[PDB]
């Protein structure tokens, strides 16, 4: 009686593929390739006939890490060729690098060869399931949305109560808060907007209806008091703008430029 | 067995709108009602005695893959069972062929398998923003639960075994699971969602259903006695709380639950004690006891949710302790709007308060009563301090 | 407005469903054909 | 709501149709019990 | 594979009157479309899932082949190249019986082969007089990129792990190719060369071309508005600034083209 | 000029004739499966 329950199990499933070459082409499916068994179609895995409905359930849950990273990494190359503010950008090179340990963790995994059926690999890629879902989630309207509204939204997640979630949500606040902190600092010290696509509280406006073209009177620059982040206090953000303010004024206007550098 | 040839496509759902923050977002595979992919070779011709064995085995795969809440090949989901539904109820239908023994068997273990599905199910819905974050950390646990316990259990014990020892069976799989217990961390966990299931559909149908204390203290106050859809941060407690009370006696099961009720509720502690030690209301999910209002800027109106308190507010002491912890939050949030400060030094006191490391701790015996009363000496020092020389 | 999917999924999935069905029925009448030839003697 | 009627339709017909598959293959195999006694 | 008979004498260049001044001054190897060296043996007979990581195997020799420059057996120059003419365009192409996993990965690489290719011609090119000191500075670091960063990567890692390193693969290849940043470094140096090259077509097309403070002042100063056929010193050291604006977001990339343009 | 031009037209020639190499051994091996086949 030495026959296992699986030698008793296999006669009936001959016809079907064997899991080790499910597994080998799944090396490569994880990582949003193609290949002769798993034809990665545009944006399908186009599961073959020879594969029963169960492991076809377990490879469907196994390849939602697959097009989640085919998706995600739609998005990166999208949006590094596209204009997009340094905040965004941030948000893109934590996506990216999620992407990579995401890659790096798959290739372990596979070339370990610790991974010997589809439910074990199930088991151990799923908390990467997860990662890749809010990652998903969190970056579906990410050209719709600007840096600051994704620094309120990721506010709200930092107190999710699980702790994946948080996690993700404060290592995206992080990063584009020292982004933000950049902003802030250009502004502070040397009277700059330079590449904030509205996504800062001070906006230069050259907007004059004949009244002042030349910026007599005026330095054009206005204070959107709607823009001002909830971690800014009011009186902090006007202090900020009446130092951006002083600063361009004094280099400007009074021409005091050793003592402005 | 024959091959069958239907279109099978993985691939990411297109409309995520309904679909929770964790929700699946990768299609469902074809049903064998609709789409079998084997010409299934029918049971009784390997039901005599010497295939009784070869039976078990196709009956152990077919469990070992209901346990995650696929379907084998004899044991299928119900007629009723609609994948693009994620309210859709679950069952398992098993093969009438199957011998009587391993029916009893694949049924005791269905349950389980049902068990596993209702709760992936119910951490993907928990995960949304809707709940607050006592229910989200749940989820979380019944997520980490799965993953690193019954998952590892299936993984590395049935499946381990089935592929690897000679002279396994259907009764070794039932008795392996009943071993690690995980049956009743399953049911524990399944009888939480059970009593917040049965809440969320009280409060959701009997919605027809609508203290001179209150007024004998200086307080511009007001009782917020709407019964939320879904209980948050104490009423939850609550339900944690007793299900300790139900299950004394089995030391394993308390143990199990007393853990849960420590990490579920950490953020909560983080919140109270924020809350008596600064007046702080960082509560996004409006879940707190206590909240205000205007969310000029000094004219503030606090609440109290009747909803998500900690007690009852009934008796003497109760309704004390409550405006007691009120009270302690707003003389500190008065000070901190005073001294214009975001947070108030440590050392603005001689009175220091020590945070809140375990809740049932803190719940069970006067602890709360003492807490409350050490934050309110604390802050009525630093508050007639602060009136009484600045 | 996105419930047209679940519409669309059950249409379908009705539709193969009725196939396996209308097969299972000329098995049937193959089945009944088979008996009508040999039960009779 | 119209949406909502037809998926109903939709689910009740398809709950249908599986119950009379089902009852088909009860018949089936029926067929088959009666029909291998003979072919054999 | 079989050899095959071909004359293969490498000997200096005979005209080196159109060479740069760092151009190269040998002649190129057989090309495997007109002189293939081997028989190739078709990928076809080592499809099968067991034979897998043979081909796997083969198509990682010609990936690491390909890196710098040299075709492989199953990764050839298309019809087009034309070794002798500097100004080639340079595309590679696939077997198409290869395992299409292994297509999508090897035409990744191939990206990576044509870039390299492509920068080691630019670097030979502007080594010229006729591209001033700051295009020779590019070139001079773009030279130094190659060699101590590119090519070091390479073999210490990728050839190294195809000689001793069980369980390498493509997959793992490109990871290593990712992870010590020189997709993104060589990428950067890439974009960079295109602009610039973008530039340098402009100011050979835009031949319809053509301040008073000069005459408030006592000044025998005149503009040369002259527009020259390449840009240089500050037309370059724009063109880096406008790059580091471009990468803003990216501290690594940043820090890359700071230091890029500290250096030039 | 003219050595440009014989060097513009050879080029042309030698990239038809690398395509129409390639069309040609792809017609061979469909020939040398068959016959594999047919010698087996």
């Amino acid at each position: 009686s030495s026959v296992t329950l699986r030698q008793l199990s296999n006669p009936y499933y001959v016809n079907t593929i064997p899991e080790e070459d499910i597994l080998k082409y799944v090396s490569y499916t994880l990582l949003a390739t193609t290949s002769a068994l798993f034809p990665f179609d545009h944006e399908q895995i186009q599961i073959p006939s020879k594969i029963p409905n169960f492991e076809s359930g377990l490879l469907h849950l196994i390849f939602e890490a697959g097009l989640l990273y085919q998706s995600l990494g739609y998005k990166v190359e999208k949006f590094r060729m596209l204009n997009i503010s340094p905040m965004k950008k941030a948000l893109i090179i934590e996506i990216s690098e999620e992407l990579q340990n995401y890659t790096a963790f798959v290739n372990n995994l596979v070339s370990s060869g610790t991974v010997v059926s589809l439910k074990s690999l199930y088991r151990e890629i799923y908390e990467n399931i997860i990662r890749l879902r809010i990652y998903c989630r969190f970056t579906e309207h990410l050209e719709e949305l600007s840096g600051d509204t994704f620094l309120i939204e990721l506010n709200i997640f930092k107190s999710h109560g699980d702790l994946t979630i948080r996690k993700i949500a404060t290592n995206l606040f992080n990063s584009m808060i020292s982004l933000y902190y950049e902003y802030l600092m250009n502004w502070l010290t040397k009277g700059l907007l330079r590449a904030t696509y509205g996504e800062f509280f001070i906006a230069e406006n050259t907007d004059t209806n004949g009244t002042d073209d030349d910026f007599i009177y005026h330095i054009p620059i206005e204070f959107n008091q709607e823009r001002v982040p909830a971690f800014i206090p009011k009186e902090l953000a006007y202090k900020i703008f009446m130092i951006g303010k002083s600063y361009i004024f004094l280099e400007k206007y009074c021409k005091e430029v050793q003592w402005t550098n | 067995m024959e091959i069958k040839e239907v279109d099978d496509r993985a691939e990411l759902l297109r409309y995520t709108n309904n679909i929770p923050l964790l929700g699946k977002l990768v299609n469902h595979q074809p049903l064998w009602s609709t789409n079998p992919k084997l010409k299934s070779f029918s049971l009784e011709k390997i039901s005599a005695p010497d295939q009784r064995r070869v039976q078990e085995a196709l009956v152990v795969k077919d469990l070992l893959n209901v346990l995650i809440g696929l379907e084998g090949t004899y044991i299928r989901y119900f007629n009723d069972y609609e994948p693009s539904d994620p309210e859709t109820p679950i069952e398992f239908k098993i093969a009438k062929k199957m011998d009587p023994s391993f029916k009893t068997f694949s049924r005791r273990i269905v349950r389980y398998g049902k068990q596993y599905m209702i709760l992936t199910r119910a951490y993907e819905k928990w995960s949304d923003t809707s709940f607050g974050m006592v229910l989200q950390r749940f989820a979380y646990e019944i997520r980490r639960f799965l993953e690193d316990v019954y998952l590892k259990t299936l993984v590395e014990r049935l499946e381990r075994d089935f592929n690897k020892v000679p002279n396994f069976s259907i009764r070794e799989l039932e008795q392996i699971i009943n071993e690690t217990e995980v049956n009743k961390q399953m049911e524990l966990l399944y009888n939480i969602y059970e009593e917040i299931f049965r809440e969320i559909e009280e409060r959701r149908t009997n919605q027809s259903s609508q203290n001179e204390s209150s007024l004998h203290l200086r307080l511009m106050v007001a009782f917020d006695t709407t019964v939320y859809p879904v209980p948050k941060g104490g009423a939850i407690l609550k339900i944690f709380q007793q299900k300790i009370l139900e299950n004394l006696g089995d030391r394993s099961s308390v143990m199990f639950l007393k853990k849960l009720l420590n990490n579920i509720s950490q953020d909560y502690c983080t919140m109270l004690y924020e809350w008596l030690t600064q007046g702080i209301l960082n509560d996004p999910y409006q879940e707190f006891m206590t909240y205000d209002d205007l969310e000029r800027a000094w004219d503030t109106q606090y609440f109290i949710r009747k909803d998500v308190l900690l007690r009852d507010c009934d008796s003497e002491e109760d309704k004390n302790l409550l405006f007691k912890m009120l009270r302690t939050g707003i003389l500190l949030k008065v000070v901190r709007a005073s001294l214009q400060i975001p947070t108030i030094p440590s050392n603005s006191s001689d009175i220091t308060i020590q945070e809140i490391n375990d809740f049932a701790d803190l719940m069970e015996g006067s602890n709360l009563e003492l807490y409350v009363d050490k934050c309110y000496s604390r802050a009525n020092e630093i508050f007639l301090k602060l009136f009484f020389q600045g | 407005k996105s419930l047209k999917h679940e519409i669309k999924e059950l249409r379908k999935e009705k539709n193969d469903t009725l196939n396996n069905y209308d097969t299972l029925e000329e098995e049937t009448d193959d089945l009944k054909n088979r008996l009508q030839a040999l039960e009779k003697e």
